[PDB]
C-alpha cells in the first residue's frame, strides 16, 4: 500500500548514504 | 552485523527488536509487515535442541528503535504479542528449512517517522531481484565480531550469490527455500549477520517501484564473515503462500 | 546492559 516507502528517504526524497551501490548491482 | 556501518535514522523503519522480558536481552531481529504482525525466523522462537521454547508472554517487540540498549521514549513502541505461528514444516531437526514465523500483536502499532512496514515480494519481483550479484541490505544489533555489540543498528550490503557456490561452501543440505548471500574471498569487501541478528530482513530496493522488499531472513551461517563462508537466508517468497495463509486466516 | 523500559510493558 505505502509499504517499503520511508518517511525520511522515499516519501521525502532523499536517499540513504549506500542505497545507490543497490541500485548499481541490478544490472 | 560483522563489517557494516551505523545505519541511519529512520533507514530500516521495518526493523523490530525481538526482546526477552526476564533477563531482559536481545533475542533476535524481526520485521514490520503491517500494523499489527511482525515477520521472523522460527529458529528465534522455538529450537529444541538448546531447549528454546519461548510462548508469547515471554517476549515484547520493540519497533521504531535506533540504539540497542536505550528505551527510546518518545520514539520506540513496545508491543506485547497476541499469537504466535510458527511454519508448521520447519526442520529444525536438520538444516531449518523454512526458517520462518508470524507474531501478531496485541494492538496494532502506530507507524510514525521511525515505524513504517516493509513489502512482501510477489512472484515477478522474486524472478527480477533475487539473482547472483544483485545486492541486498541486511541490519541488526547483533555481534560485530564471531568472538562487542554496537551502540546503534549496523547496516551492510551483501550480494546473493551462486547457488552452486553457496552449495560447495557447506555440509549442510540447501533447499530452494534457502538463498546465500556474501563476498567471495577474491571480492576483498566483506560482511555478514552474526549471533543477534537472526530473524531481522534482508530487503532489496526495487528499481522498478522504488520501494523495499523483504527477500530474505536472517537465518543461519557458519561462524560469522568467515572467508569462504556465507550467510544462509529464509526464501520469503517461497514461503509467501504460508504467510498468506495465516494472515487470512487469523 | 540494558535500560529499563516502563513499568507498564513489564
Ligand atoms: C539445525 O540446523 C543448524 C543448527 C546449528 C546448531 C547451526 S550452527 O552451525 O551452530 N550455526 C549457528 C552459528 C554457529 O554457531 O556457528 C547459527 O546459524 N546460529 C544462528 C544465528 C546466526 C545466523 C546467521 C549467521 C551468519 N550469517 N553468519 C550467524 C549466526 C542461530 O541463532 N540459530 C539458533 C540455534 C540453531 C542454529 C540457528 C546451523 C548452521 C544449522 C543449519
Amino acid at each position: 500500500a505505502d509499504c517499503g516507502l520511508r518517511p525520511l528517504f522515499e516519501k521525502k526524497s532523499l536517499e540513504d548514504k549506500t542505497e545507490r551501490e543497490l541500485l548499481e548491482s541490478y544490472i | 552485523i560483522v563489517e557494516g556501518s551505523d545505519a541511519e535514522i529512520g533507514m530500516s523503519p521495518w526493523q523490530v527488536m525481538l526482546f526477552r522480558k526476564s533477563p531482559q536481552e536481545l533475542l533476535c531481529g524481526a520485521s514490520l509487515i503491517s500494523d499489527r504482525w511482525v515477520l521472523t525466523a522460527a529458529h528465534c522462537l522455538l529450537y529444541p535442541p538448546w531447549d528454546k521454547n519461548f510462548t508469547e508472554n515471554d517476549l515484547l517487540v520493540r519497533i521504531g528503535k535506533h540504539s540497542r540498549t536505550r528505551y527510546e521514549r518518545n520514539i520506540e513502541k513496545i508491543s506485547m504479542l497476541e499469537k504466535i505461528y510458527i511454519h508448521p514444516r520447519y526442520n529444525w531437526r536438520e538444516n531449518l528449512d523454512r526458517d520462518i514465523a508470524l507474531m501478531k500483536l496485541k494492538k496494532p502499532v502506530a507507524f510514525s517517522d521511525y515505524i513504517h512496514p516493509v513489502c512482501l515480494p510477489d512472484r515477478e519481483t522474486a524472478a527480477s531481484l533475487l539473482q547472483a550479484g544483485y545486492k541486498g541490505r541486511v541490519t541488526g544489533w547483533g555481534n560485530l565480531k564471531e568472538t562487542g555489540q554496537p551502540s546503534v543498528l549496523q547496516v551492510v550490503n551483501l550480494p546473493i550469490v551462486e547457488r552452486p557456490v553457496c552449495k560447495d561452501s557447506t555440509r549442510i543440505r540447501i533447499t530452494d527455500n534457502m538463498f546465500c548471500a556474501g563476498y567471495k574471498p577474491d571480492e576483498g569487501k566483506r560482511g555478514d549477520a552474526c549471533e543477534g541478528d537472526s530473524g531481522g530482513p534482508f530487503v532489496m530496493k526495487s528499481p522498478f517501484n522504488n520501494r523495499w522488499y523483504q527477500m530474505g531472513i536472517v537465518s543461519w551461517g557458519e561462524g560469522c564473515d568467515r572467508d569462504g563462508k556465507y550467510g544462509f537466508y529464509t526464501h520469503v517468497f517461497r514461503l509467501k503462500k504460508w504467510i498468506q495463509k495465516v494472515i487470512d486466516q487469523f | 546492559d540494558f535500560e529499563e523500559i516502563p513499568e507498564e510493558y513489564l
